[PDB]
């Protein structure tokens, strides 16, 4: 019947020491979109530099909130993949 | 239906789509936004149409319509079943974080605030500039800036001598370098010297500055603020070859340590040389620097810092006569490659090595500590033949003497700094407390004497014999402690400035020679008050009241000590920078008085108090950005200096070596019309008024004006990317001119034309 | 806790949250996802933060929370929601290549799947080489020699794989043959600075074109009207006094933008390489689109044109070109004619409409029709071999003309695109009718000899013949079919046609009219294969049926000329590089040719010559700057059956050998931005001088050059100038001969200067 | 408590023989947006070239999909604006 369907999906916030020394990069993560319609089972993928922006994407990806999949009558999960860029402008 | 062979590479697919939708001969309709964060990885094969798009998109939400022939929109399709799904990226950017300005100093109110804000006389000088203005060493950086008098000592480079708002006395201890003092010792020869290959920036104090950053005069200050480590890699290689045996290649790397970006390091070096204007002199030096910052937690990072500096030769530091380069001397000139003193029998061999940190921890949402601490050990060797004056018995011969000197300085310096952002109501706050202290000792021998007297035109050099005095040892100590407070109140429109310190010093002199010594204690309380009117104008006058303190290790004819020198400074202000707009404008007016300017003579090894010397004038400065390639700086400097008492029947004279009268401008601009994209011209003159010479001000050195020019080419453009060259000439017209006198005996030559081709290499 | 005073502009609030961010001194943390379509505003003083903030996506969804250090992010929030904007762009459709062409087939196709060889020429090219005529735009492409009739411009002569019998009508306009009378000198010319494209379809082509030669034909594309505004004026002085003025405007007319309008004009001439000669023209041609519903749209289509004069086209003797006449050369300047009576004054009036009309997604019409209207005279004094009495001055005759010409051609086509599940076909029926009539009024006569080194010019005297005068008609119509079926890597081409024509010719002033009727059925056979190389083989046997209206010297009609091809051949295009390259092997035999020979107004018919070779044709876009051209042609010809005397020889005029290189390089960087140098050489081999094999013409390289040059990278948009220099080297050379009396000079050095300005 | 979450947005089809002349453009709309979840009244405020793409435009909405405004507890119309640019790549 349907696939995921976002609702709030705000996006993370640079940190504080990131614009300061402009530093830039990525997280690749990896998660499940429960029948409840939130996020779970977060697993980060590549997290350039390490384990500096995850917290944030975490954080954020707390809040966020889906319509979730239909399999032809029971309501299902999903596993999805997503990338977050962070950047400077300029 | 059938079939093509199709090959395609990667990419943010929208383009791989396009090419696609080309080689196929299909149209197709998509947006942005919905071939945002996917990422392509494209087709090599042989496909139909559909198939080929399909493929395409197989790890996306995406698919392809058809509606007949050609045609084709992307829908998102439902829900290819699978496994994972791919969710579009998202790039998530950062928002508000050009070249010869810079509107916020840190150095000015030991704190960020912008200089429209900021009530007191602050110029800046960018890297940048440095670069295009071909300055070589501190002294010449400021060339365009307006209070500073650089001609001190004419073309010497041993030195950086930096003449305040005229008061060209006692200008050596002028620089703190990343917001410590020096801590040279301007009583001996071991006085330090800062590459700017190594350098950011330098803001220019002016005025009294003496609340914030301890044993400063009344005239200002010049504050060095060193390359810090980058978080990004980047790389450079600098090579440069000149006129006068000019020669200097050096490096750049800075970059992070570790994968989480909590470190980073950068290591700084240098070595050049230069056979100077003058004859048989040398001018060498090597460097290193090595910057390193690890974060302790969230709250805590500290930074160690080296600068590790070897000149095994000095450059020139000598005068001659006024009677010979002002007049002519039964009739010639001595020339501006004139030597003075005597090969073998003269170096200036300067060690310099500097160890320390910055430790910097934000204790909650209002309080903050900093910590700065620098350790320095010098080690400085020096034989000086030179020339005083017109022998009395052969009449085309100077007269010369000697002075030889083996010193060891060691000095260490700490600022504590709590710091505390609060309001009050209305009052908006930024109140800091600290506490610094430094601690000085410097071991010399000197040893002095006359040597043989030289033919000032056609010099035959070799007789180095020399007829010695005794021996001079000294031991020399001074040890200084600051408690300091300043609150700067922001309320509406207005920028209160409130500032309150104490002083405590301490300086010993053992005459290791002699045997006696000179103990000596000082206290006293200096502050300053500053009230600024900002107007949603841009526009901000201003008015100062401040005060200065400076302990004085020097000592008189007969060895009684010299008392510190003080400063009282009323300023009259007016700031002015249009919203958004680049562009900057101050106009400045001030009235300092000193009480016991420390003078010295050359020939002499002592020190003399000037009961009061009195400087008011007016300064303007204006960078503007007058296009897109356009950029300019242009200052002119009223100066009104004058002995007002003194009991050497010179009151009321004017002090030498300080030009009533000096402006300056400099443009550059840079294209990028298809022709000449990356190329660049720029250059400026610069004006000095007529100087004293004399204390008693009997003769006048002429004034003058020199040309500076450049033409620099990114040869990035050209294909070789990266790589950047560069020709400068300071002086362009080549004059030959004294720039300044200390004495009637001792007058200066100017720096004759310097050319140089420089080459660079990025990342 | 209080504000500050702004001043930002306005812009894709992006940047205007960027300017505010960094004047306010904090940190928005926001993707361009969110900020995205959203376009507006600006700041206008006196706010806190957040309060900007909030002003200025006031109009928008956003809102932005946080706080602790001016870290602040984009969110969502709450009359009329401002959703934001989309950008939906058409993704879909280079320099001297062309892929593609809609002639070959009559339906739209990439060469790659095109089963007969196909060159087209851009034009970018033609405006690069610097071609003035049709026959020289040619002079890079295989298989066609240019130099027929060496410099004359006042024919398009197109010489395909060594046919060089039956030359000039072999141009088609839009899909539509031109429609002269090539048995008169009422033979018609399309001026360059009209066309886009060229397209030249070598070998039989009969089955789709109605009067096809069996060698092919060259294929001029018209230049259809934009729907922007478009504004171009050029001009050009060149040495031998040429100048030129021309103009090219275009637009939409409504505010539908379902009307559109096309207005190219040009005056221009040239003093030639010739003494006393003038080439001079002007044409204009206004053309009109105009949409009706959804799915019929109309263009209507005018080319008037008017050359009051004519260039030169004469030749003198290889007796005194190839060889050494006494001990002298014939100049390559040298005018053999009176300026007296030396007078060529073409009109060309041509009005005709295309009309296109969808049905289905399957079915759709299409109907091509073209007015003729023309008028030309002559009066010609010319040099035919030597006089026997005096030994350095040539003799000479006269041919005179006024003709007056009418015509009407017309092509409707139906065609059917559906599937057999398996394959894909593309089916085309068609109908096509022609008409000319042709009014002549013609005159010969002798003429006073001439000196041919030192003439002395006066004595326009003529003791003329008694008139021949005719009244021409032929018509033609034809019914043909054309099925191009598609089966995975496999591409098939089925065709065939049944023309009916009819020609007469009352001669007004003895009497005798002939009349005659022809028939005949025509096909093609054509299958191909695409390899996932990128890789494509095929053969073709193809037919021609080209009837003809020409007399013997016996009297009687020459009937159709009748054309066999057998084609084996490769294409390859490496999966979308930006190059091609074609490689033919053909056996044409034409049966029934129909020579000239330029001193009899009488044909001579052949009975089979055979022509075979191979073609190598290139393009290569080798980088982002830098383009290439070339080819070389191998052709073998041979007269199998004549009467003539020459049954297994050569026929003159037709090189053996023939190769071509052509580059372009254009700077894009750097100090020497906007800079484009290009070049080439051409090589004729050696041709023969007569069919009884007896004498050689020279074979030649030329030379070719440009320099150009962009303006707008110094400040003056829509702005640039080009040199051109064609046969660099000014080389004095006999081009061709068509007999052992008549040598053609080549074009001797022709330097020109550009300037453009566009829109 | 909440609003309009859009479900299936897909865009307009850009005309063929528009695309083929190379024409861009532009249509502004205004549109409300039903308890239904459905487009509804599509008023077609600026249209340049007049009249070329609203045809396409209108038949894209006619297919999208939304959760409808919800305020105070009810379903809830509401309208809408939005703009399309029509242009060719390249």
């Amino acid at each position: 019947d349907s696939d995921i369907k976002p609702l709030r999906m705000d996006p993370p916030v640079y940190p504080r020491m990131a614009q300061a020394r402009g530093i830039e990069g990525r997280v690749k993560v990896l998660f499940t979109i429960t029948s409840d319609g939130r996020i779970d089972d977060i697993q980060v993928l590549e997290s350039v530099p390490s384990r500096m922006f995850d917290r944030e994407v975490r954080q954020a990806m707390a809040k966020w909130r889906f319509e979730p999949r239909v399999s032809g009558g029971k309501i299902v999960a999903r596993q999805a993949t997503k990338m977050f860029f962070f950047k400077i402008e300029k | 239906e059938q079939a093509r062979p199709y090959a395609i590479p990667a990419g943010q697919l929208g383009d791989v789509l396009n090419r696609f939708a080309r080689e196929a001969g299909i149209t197709l309709s998509a947006t942005p936004a919905q071939t945002g964060g996917y990422s392509s990885q494209g087709l090599r094969g042989s496909f139909t149409v559909q198939q080929g798009l399909a493929r395409l998109l197989a790890d996306t939400p995406l698919e392809a319509e058809d509606q007949g022939d050609g045609s084709f929109v992307l829908r998102e399709a439902p829900a290819k079943d699978g496994d994972v799904l791919n969710m579009q990226a998202v790039e998530v950017f950062a928002l508000g974080n050009d070249g010869y300005l810079a509107t916020h100093s840190q150095i000015a109110t030991k704190t960020s605030k912008p200089l429209l804000e900021t009530s007191q006389t602050v110029s800046v000088i960018t890297r940048e500039q440095i670069d295009d203005t071909a300055s070589k060493t501190v002294q010449q950086a400021m060339r365009y800036t307006p209070g500073i008098f650089t001609g001190q000592v004419g073309a010497s480079n041993r030195y950086d001598y930096v003449v305040m708002r005229g008061f060209a006395d006692n200008s050596v201890d002028n620089i703190y370098l990343d917001g410590l003092k020096a801590m040279g010792d301007s009583g001996t020869f071991s006085s330090m010297q800062v590459d700017p290959y190594f350098l950011e920036r330098i803001d220019v104090l002016k005025g009294p500055s003496s609340v914030l950053y301890g044993r400063s005069l009344p005239g200002g200050l010049v504050a060095l603020t060193s390359k810090k480590p980058l978080y990004e890699d980047y790389r450079q290689i600098t090579g440069s070859i000149g006129n006068m045996g000019q020669k200097e290649m050096g490096f750049d790397f800075s970059g992070p340590l570790d994968e989480e970006k909590r470190i980073a390091y950068r290591l700084i070096g240098l070595g050049k040389g230069s056979d100077t204007q003058f004859d048989h002199v040398k001018e060498e030096r090597y460097a290193i620097a090595p910057t390193l910052a690890i974060d302790f937690s969230d709250d805590t990072t500290l930074t160690l810092q080296g600068y590790l500096q070897h000149d095994p030769n000095g450059g020139y530091h000598g005068g001659v006569p006024a009677d010979g380069t002002l007049s002519h001397h039964n009739g010639r000139h001595i020339s501006r490659e004139f030597f003075d003193g005597e090969p073998s029998k003269d170096d200036f061999d300067r060690t310099q090595r500097m160890f320390g940190y910055q430790l910097e921890h934000r204790i909650d949402d209002v309080w903050s500590a900093r910590q700065n601490f620098r350790y320095l050990d010098s080690d400085v060797d020096l034989s000086q033949v030179y020339a005083y004056g017109w022998s009395a018995s052969e009449p085309n011969k100077l007269n010369r003497y000697f002075s030889g000197a083996r010193e060891h300085l060691q000095a260490y310096i700490v600022d504590n700094m709590l710091q505390a952002e609060f309001a009050t109501g209305a009052a908006r706050h930024t109140l800091l407390t600290g506490l610094d202290y430094q601690r000085r000792r410097t071991v010399v021998d000197w040893r002095s004497g006359s040597a043989s007297a030289l033919d000032a035109f056609n010099p035959v050099y070799g007789d180095d014999a020399i007829s010695y005095f005794p021996d001079d040892n000294h031991t020399r100590r001074l040890e200084q402690t600051g408690v300091y407070l300043q609150d700067l109140i922001d309320i509406d429109q207005w920028r209160f400035s409130l500032g309150l310190r104490q002083d405590w010093v301490s300086v010993t002199d053992k005459n290791r020679s002699t045997g006696s010594k000179a103990d000596d204690d000082w206290e006293k309380f200096t502050g300053r008050i500053g009230a600024l009117y900002l107007f949603d104008n841009g526009l901000a006058p201003y008015v100062s009241y401040s005060e200065s303190f400076n302990p004085n290790a020097y000592s008189d004819a007969s060895g009684t000590p010299l008392a510190p020198t003080e400063g009282k400074q009323w300023e009259l202000g007016l700031k002015f920078q249009a919203p958004g707009s680049n562009s900057f404008y101050t106009a400045s007016l001030f009235h300092i008085t000193q009480e016991n300017v420390a003078s010295k003579e050359p020939q002499d090894n002592f020190y003399t108090s000037v009961g009061e010397v009195r400087s008011q004038g007016l300064e303007l400065e204006a960078h503007t950005q007058l296009s897109d390639n356009l950029k300019l700086l242009g200052s002119y400097t009223y100066t009104d200096i004058t002995y007002t008492k003194s009991l050497d029947g010179n009151q009321g004279h004017t002090p030498n070596q300080a030009p009533k009268h000096m402006a300056s401008l400099w443009a550059d601009y840079a294209f990028d019309a298809g022709p000449l994209s990356g190329l660049s011209i720029g250059g400026g003159a610069r004006y000095v008024g007529e100087t004293w010479a004399d204390k008693e001000n009997t003769l006048r050195v002429p004034d003058y004006t020199l040309v500076d020019a450049r033409i620099g080419y990114d040869l990035g453009k050209l294909g070789l990317k990266g790589l950047d060259v560069s020709l400068n000439a300071n002086n362009l017209l080549d004059k030959d001119y004294v720039a300044s006198c200390y004495s009637l005996d001792f007058c200066y030559f100017g720096e004759k034309r310097n050319v140089t081709a420089t080459v660079n290499y990025q990342f």
